[PDB]
């Protein structure tokens, strides 16, 4: 695959955000991409697969020719609210992911998507280690 | 003191690296901007293989770059506000392919994104090609490079560095140097954009 054990970090005073990415090969003409993030502070995050053709772009949204599909997910999120004392509603959100995709091996070149979105910054960016392949 | 300029629209400059080809296995690219302008290039380098595109895009700093036989973009703006407010905003990004193990990292103001993985093989960063700050020419076909503006605004203390050598372009430019060359004239300070 020409890669492996992905690890993204994204920082902020407001949102601290640790992804890491693996890659099993299953020997049958698939392969299976693993996520796993864990934020904490205020603010929504996302990481996925997405083609080469995907324009790095702000979004406030959330197949046939892409060959790689997510199979299970699950999120754990956890808020504790309280009010703020610099104004008596503060919060704190502590939220984990793990994400199962499944992609079929006659296509390889795959980009990791990861969208940030804190209370002080954004970001978004696209990642292609094989693009160069 | 600083080394600013003030870049009107029609001025670049281009610090040509044939002579001297840069190789390193990191490199580390650190300036300071201020623009009112939603778009314009800032900087970039390597005509080939290996390249950095530093722009401002629709008010977000836009980065294009080559990672060896892979290839990063990313796209930072404030919350509830634009980069081209006026403002002094500052910008590191660093790039190593030490072990292999690629490893990006970008800054701007207070957000901080890491982002790496384990590639086996291998190559350099750095490129033979003239490295173009505030703009470029019209005809220039500059990989990675999303907008076709020149910069409107000031850039400070712009600097490249690897494991061999430090350009301070700005410095460079404002003081003079055989290889750094300006296409127009701009004030070495950083006019009243306003």
């Amino acid at each position: 695959f020409g890669w492996g054990d992905f690890h993204s970090n994204i920082k902020t005073v407001k949102l601290n955000l640790l992804i890491t990415g693996k890659i099993v090969d299953h020997g049958d003409g698939t392969f299976s991409v693993y996520f796993r993030h864990d934020s904490t502070g205020q603010g929504d995050v996302s990481v996925s697969l997405v083609p080469p053709t995907k324009i790095v772009e702000f979004d406030l949204a959330q197949s046939k020719s892409f060959n790689c599909r997510i199979e299970y997910e699950k999120v754990d999120k956890a808020t504790k609210n309280t009010l703020c004392n610099y104004d008596p509603t503060c919060y704190q959100e502590q939220t984990q992911s793990h994400v199962s995709w499944l992609c079929s091996k006659p296509f390889k070149v795959i980009c990791i998507y990861i969208s940030f979105y804190s209370t002080d910054y954004k970001l978004v960016q696209k990642v292609c280690p094989d693009y160069n392949y | 003191d600083a080394s600013i300029a003030t870049f009107k629209g029609s001025e670049y400059f281009c610090y040509d690296l044939s002579q001297n080809p840069i190789q390193s296995s990191s490199d580390e690219i650190t300036l300071s901007f201020k623009t009112l302008q939603r778009n314009g290039l800032m900087l970039h380098t390597g005509k080939s293989a290996d390249y950095v595109n530093l722009a401002l895009k629709n008010g977000a700093v836009s980065l294009v770059i080559n990672l060896g036989s892979g290839a990063f973009e990313a796209l930072v703006e404030p919350v509830n506000g634009k980069f081209n407010d006026n403002a002094w905003h500052d910008v590191k990004v660093t790039r190593n392919l030490r072990q292999g193990h690629a490893m990006v990292t970008i800054s701007v103001d207070g957000i901080l994104t890491t982002t790496g993985y384990t590639q086996e093989d291998y190559t350099m960063l750095g490129s033979d090609d003239f490295f173009y700050v505030g703009g470029s020419p019209s005809t220039a076909d500059l990989p990675g490079s999303p907008v076709s503006n020149n910069f409107m605004g000031c850039l400070k203390e712009v600097v490249y560095k690897n494991n061999d050598v430090r350009l301070e372009l700005s410095r460079l430019a404002k003081q003079g140097d055989p290889k750094m060359k300006i296409h127009g004239v701009v004030a070495f300070k950083c006019a009243a954009l306003e």
